[PDB]
RNA sequence: ACCUCUGCUUCUGCU
RNA sequence: AGUAGUAACAAGAGG
């Protein structure tokens, strides 16, 4: 007998054993080295799909810009970007007609949002292209850099603290003759040409996507700069507000809520059907969704959605699409070369690709470079068509939904009709009709309409069957959703935040999976045991009575020998595991509280300890996890802050670079923010408001605090005077 | 100017075909031995039915 | 203080709905909670406006009285107050009682093929009882 | 030679 | 050599 696990499927329905088809106990694929090849690939393909359109040279950047909109209609099934403005507009009008008042409301909310949003909203991004450095930076650092360079060049409406004023500065910055920035050779002032600056403003940096499952080959992603991000933010908010009120939208609802919505859509559909109709479902995906979306079409959508609204808001929202129409892609890190004969290796940059000799390259890469040369401009590649990965998830969703919305019986008046649900490029389409011929025709009508707006159903990725089973973004439906526990396997482990956070995350993951992904009780118990072992090995916090040798053994053994009630020691202090199924939702510190030697407890929970690095209420007890699939998620956890709530050390590589100076700036800033908070503790909870300087606020607060302390008797009259004295000396010293 | 300076080899992997040894390994992986390989850490006592 | 009854085995449809997840909230919006927490933890930084609601006022006094001389970081106190005072919900697959005290132990009482009969310690809400009486 | 620093930091995006 | 796999690692940077 040869063992074959696949034979289980002879008896067990595939969906009921789907877990076994997900190999998520091994390391996922990673890229090594440059992404420049993947960037060139997407640039090339994006142009290829739009190649029968119209070329123009941009007046401001000199970029070669391809425009396939209202281009010739598709003539075969290859992916097309030849979206037709009038067809898009018909669809959006259809969506307006189906949902009276929806556009107006979503606009109203977006307007209120534009008035209320603070500039610091843009600190919420991840790695951001930083034009002042031509390098990526954390979002907040990138924001600060833009603000600082803006003000040095005379743009400072953003001092208001309002995002919309920062947006004004952005557009106004493009009028500048020569934007000054400083590079570090010490320090040199560099003047960007108007054209240089605009190109950087319109840049998306690119890199390859790591750790993506389910695929043989890698692909490129992109990160926009700060000139783009504030405008995209508001377009996507508007689109989100619309998506929330569409029965056919899969966003922004998440796991359980998404499943509930899908189940409702099927239920709705079937109620509306006659008994004599056939019903089929397409498990649907689109080819190269992002590469065939078009900024010019998004511009049309935005203008149509915002019809009748104040012109300032229409024009503000139209900015993001216009910028995307005029975008360029940085080409990444370049390539490395090697000489066998001379045992050497070297790095060339993406910029070198403009004019480097082609003899160094394999044939494939030589062809790519040749194709890309006419697009290259000051080191970047012109990319007028496409949107790049995930830039307008919600607005693109609106386009797909608008096609779903067309399928109503009273619009089509055909022998078929359709409805469904769409999230980005993923969809479930339900087609109904009297005979199979009706189904085919309905599917063709849907497919061809999608083509007319640059949506290209993936033939090899999609399939059709009678309604009852289907798949949607790794949710499997067999007359109702079934579990897929294996999707979650990567989340079973030590999260790597700290000892306190990780215990809570580990037990919660088990509990959540028991509730949501059919993690049975025996396996849940074993999950507890496996987690505890991994935590103990990772953190070297083996039980105090064990005889393993680590750098921590001796100190944990002393804590153990000296402890009276050992059952009260946290696991991280060499204590026993208290967890079983029934108490997974109880923070360890609570669970053991009554069993703790009072002295240990008073140490462990000492608020004066130097380990806990509190920061902000809004980011308290929050971890970031990367699921097997999809974007990074913030994860709330429940834990008492202790000496186990520590913070691991930072990366030190920057010390060896020209950018080491940044570390000093950060240290200074933090010192200023820390002292500020000694005067305004509430600022750790909510963000303080004001145009006053940090110093002025601290002075005003010290004085009036010292006065109340005096009256109330918390402080002597001597102390009080010294405080007001110190204040006066600070007042003075502040005049040089 | 080094004449043989060249992009790093970036080709598809060399293909290989099935051999009997992998199935054989898998048969053996699925078998009982007369050793206990995994020692589990402790749980809290059972209380709920 | 919970009591366990028997486990029974059967198939039951667990339908996804939005349910409350934090017993003991005070049914405040985030702005009422903020207002209250500002008064309790950072009173002098409150700003112009102050609390209309009497619910707000009696919570403030209670909490203010419970937490005088408190030396735990104000960050954790505000964090916990916010978690406590604001009603939070989630969409969960849930076959039986939807009360927050039952939601809290859903992993314990409900499985794919089983129910673990259980009663949490403590009083019901009068609201929950009234609601269940009608059903 | 030998010395110093670095081990995510020129590269990890979006709702 | 080996890892790997569409491009890298097989130490880098500085003195
Ligand atoms: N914006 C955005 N969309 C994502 C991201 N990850 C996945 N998606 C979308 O969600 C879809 C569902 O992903 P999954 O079905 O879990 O995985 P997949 O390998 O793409 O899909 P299969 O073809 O079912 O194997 C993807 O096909 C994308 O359309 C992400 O990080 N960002
Ligand atoms: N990590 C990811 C995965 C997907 N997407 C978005 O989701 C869309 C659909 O993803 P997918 O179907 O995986 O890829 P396509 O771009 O459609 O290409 P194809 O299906 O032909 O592989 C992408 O175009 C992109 O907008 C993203 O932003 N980030
Ligand atoms: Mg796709
Ligand atoms: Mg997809």
């Amino acid at each position: 007998m040869d063992v074959n696990p696949m034979l289980i499927f002879l008896k067990v329905p595939v969906q009921n054993a789907i877990s076994t088809t997900f190999p998520y106990t091994g390391d996922p694929p990673y890229s090594h080295g440059t992404g420049t090849g993947y960037t060139m690939d997407t640039v090339i393909r994006t142009h290829d799909y739009s190649s029968r359109g119209i070329w123009k040279t941009n007046s401001e950047t000199g970029a070669q810009q391809l425009n396939p909109i209202d281009g010739p209609l598709p003539e075969d099934n290859e992916p097309s970007g030849y979206a037709q403005t009038d067809c898009v507009l018909e669809l959006i009008e259809g969506l307006d007609r189906s949902h009276p008042g929806l556009f107006e409301t979503a606009c109203q909310e977006t307007i209120d949002a534009i008035q209320q949003t603070r500039v610091d909203k843009l600190t919420q991004g991840r790695q951001t292209y930083d034009w002042t450095l031509n390098r990526n930076q954390p979002a907040a650092t990138a924001l600060a850099n833009t603000i600082e360079v803006f003000r040095k060049n005379g743009y400072k409406l953003n001092e208001s603290g309002r995002l919309i004023d920062f947006l004004k500065d952005v557009l106004l910055s493009f009028e500048n003759d020569s934007m000054e920035v400083t590079t570090h050779f010490g320090k040199k002032r560099v003047k960007l040409t108007k054209k240089n600056y605009l190109i950087r403003a319109l840049t998306l940096n690119t890199m390859t996507k790591d750790a993506e499952r389910g695929k043989l080959k890698r692909r490129a992603i992109a990160t926009p700069g700060m000139q783009i991000r504030g405008f995209v933010y508001f377009v996507e908010l508007l689109a989100r507000n619309i998506c929330e009120r569409l029965e056919q939208s899969g966003l922004p609802v998440g796991g359980n809520e998404k499943k509930a919505k899908l189940a409702n859509v099927i239920k709705k559909m079937m109620a509306k059907s006659t008994d004599e109709e056939l019903s089929y479902t397409i498990t649907g995906d689109n080819t190269k969704w992002n590469e065939n979306q078009n900024p010019r079409i998004f511009l049309a959508m935005v203008l149509r959605i915002t019809a009748g609204q104040p012109e300032w808001f229409r024009d503000l929202l139209a900015v993001a699409p216009i910028m995307f129409s005029n975008k360029v892609a940085r080409l990444g890190r370049g390539y490395m070369f090697e000489s066998k004969s001379m045992h050497l290796r070297t790095q060339i940059s993406a910029e070198n690709l403009s004019d480097i000799n082609l003899r160094y390259f394999n044939e494939d890469t030589k062809k790519k470079i040749e194709k890309i040369r006419h697009l290259m401009v000051e080191g970047t590649a012109s990319l007028s068509p496409g949107m790049m990965m995930g830039m307008f998830n919600m607005l693109s969703t609106v386009l797909g939904v608008s096609v779903l919305n067309l399928g109503q019986r009273e619009i089509l008046k055909r022998t078929y009709w359709w409805d469904g649900l769409q999230s980005s490029d993923d969809f479930a389409l339900i087609i109904n009709g009297h005979f199979k011929e009706d189904i085919q025709q309905g599917v063709n009508h849907f497919y061809r309409t999608c083509k007319l707006v640059g949506i290209n159903m993936s033939q090899k990725k999609s399939y059709i069957n009678k309604t009852g089973t289907f798949e949607f973004t790794s949710f499997f439906y067999r007359y109702g959703f079934v579990a897929n526990f294996s999707m979650e396997l990567p989340s079973f482990g030590v999260a790597g935040n700290n000892e306190s956070a990780d215990m809570s995350i580990g037990t919660t993951v088990i509990k959540t999976n028991m509730i949501n992904n059919d993690l049975g009780p025996a396996t849940a118990q074993m999950a507890i045991q496996l987690f505890i072992k991994d935590y103990r090995y990772t953190y070297r916090c083996h039980r105090g009575d064990t005889n393993l040798e680590t750098r921590r053994t001796k100190s944990i053994k002393r804590l153990w020998t000296e402890t009276i009630s050992k059952a009260g020691l946290l696991v991280a202090d060499g204590g026993p595991n208290p967890y079983n199924l029934r108490n997974l939702h109880i923070p360890e510190v609570c669970l053991k509280w009554s069993l703790m030697d009072p002295d240990y407890r008073g140490r462990l929970c000492n608020p004066n300890n130097p380990f806990v690095h509190h920061m902000e209420v809004e980011s308290t007890n929050l971890a970031v996890v990367m699921p097997a699939h999809g974007p990074a998620k913030s994860l709330e956890y429940d834990a008492v802050a202790t000496t186990h709530s520590w913070t691991p050390k930072r990366n030190r590589s920057i010390l060896n670079t020209n950018q080491r100076g940044i570390l000093e700036d950060e240290r200074i800033y933090q010192k200023c923010c820390q002292v500020f908070e000694k005067f305004f503790p509430s600022s750790t909870y909510r963000r303080p408001i004001g145009m006053a300087s940090m110093l002025d606020a601290m002075l005003s607060r010290a004085r009036i605090d010292a006065r109340i302390d005096l009256e109330s008797g918390r402080i002597s009259s001597q102390d009080f005077s010294e405080i007001t004295n110190t204040c006066k000396a600070i007042e003075a010293l502040k005049r040089q | 100017e080094v004449p043989d300076l060249f992009q790093y080899k970036s080709e598809p992997p060399e293909k290989r075909k099935l051999a009997s040894w992998i199935q054989s390994e898998f048969n053996k992986a699925s078998e009982l031995t007369n050793s206990n390989w995994i020692e589990f850490d402790e749980l809290g006592n059972d209380v709920a039915p | 203080h919970g009591t366990f009854g028997p486990v029974k085995f059967y198939n039951q449809v667990k339908v996804r709905k939005r349910v409350d997840i934090n017993p003991g909230h005070k049914d405040l919006t985030s702005r009422e909670a903020q207002e209250v927490i500002m008064e309790v933890v950072f009173p002098n930084e409150v700003g112009a406006r102050t609390l209309s609601s009497d619910a707000q006022l009696t919570i403030t006094k209670e909490k203010k009285e419970e937490l005088k001389n408190c030396k735990i970081s104000p960050i954790m106190v505000a964090y916990m107050l916010e978690r406590e005072l604001v009603r939070r919900t989630r969409f969960l697959p849930i076959a039986g009682a939807t009360s927050s005290t039952y939601v809290e132990v859903l992993h314990l009482t409900q499985g794919t093929c089983w129910e673990q009969q259980y009663t949490p310690g403590g009083e019901a809400e009068n609201d929950d009882l009234d609601q269940t009486l009608i059903i």
